[PDB]
């Protein structure tokens, strides 16, 4: 997925979408390519426990410091656990091995915090119709980069609150601007019709972030 | 930031 994403991003960036003729960005919009999932909220407690996040469907996940994962489905009880070796187990909050008591308790804390505080990213978006989990993430001075198991890469910029949701399957990018307005574009159509320098710059940055993901797999 | 908006 990452290699495909890199090729898609390289292709759009090489077309110099903001540096040519009349920009027809609107013609690159494709609402059918809207993502099914993205990260609506996140909490970095990696100093001790890990990275907690909420997906737009109100499900929650934690990527713990020991590289294990716990995912709570939006029914508020069903759980999936993923061990280091990749083994996937299914359980509930009420019915679980005693060995998972601490991790389940931690997820509860993350969940409650993200239910009580913080804004839902993409709240105004209608998602497209087995949950993806957080494969890996990292932060830079300017952004947090979240790589989902379905191939999607989300980049949230800290300073201006703008966001990209990249999907290599749709070969598309969803851009959320400073006003929380959103558009989904087909990357090949951005090559065809161009885009503003703001989106173009963020796509150049996205390529460098994908390079980091690929070189640190 | 240690958490989202």
């Amino acid at each position: 997925h990452l290699s495909d994403m890199l090729q898609q991003l390289h292709s759009v960036n090489a077309s110099k979408p903001s540096e040519r003729g009349l920009v027809r960005q609107e013609e690159a919009e494709d609402p059918a390519c809207i993502p099914i999932f993205w990260v609506s909220k996140w909490v970095d407690y990696s100093d001790k426990y890990g990275l907690g996040y909420q997906l737009c469907d109100n499900s929650v996940g934690v990527l713990f410091n020991d590289s294990t994962r716990l995912i709570l489905y939006n029914d508020g009880d069903s759980l999936q656990y993923i061990e280091r070796d990749g083994t996937e187990s299914y359980l509930t909050v009420s019915s679980h091995p005693n060995s998972l008591m601490k991790k389940i308790t931690l997820l509860k804390y993350f969940r409650n915090y993200m239910s009580e505080h913080l804004l839902k990213a993409g709240a105004n978006i209608t998602p497209r119709e087995r949950l993806p989990y957080l494969r890996t993430w990292f932060r830079t001075r300017s952004a947090i980069i979240l790589h989902l198991s379905n191939g999607s890469v989300q980049i949230n910029f800290f300073q201006d609150h703008t966001k990209l949701i990249l999907c290599p399957l749709m070969a598309a990018v969803t851009y959320i601007d400073e006003k929380r307005d959103f558009r989904t574009y087909r990357l090949s159509l951005l090559e065809e019709y161009g885009c503003c320098k703001e989106l173009a710059s963020r796509l150049r940055y996205a390529r460098t972030m994908v390079d980091k993901l690929l070189s640190s797999r | 930031p240690l958490h989202s908006t």
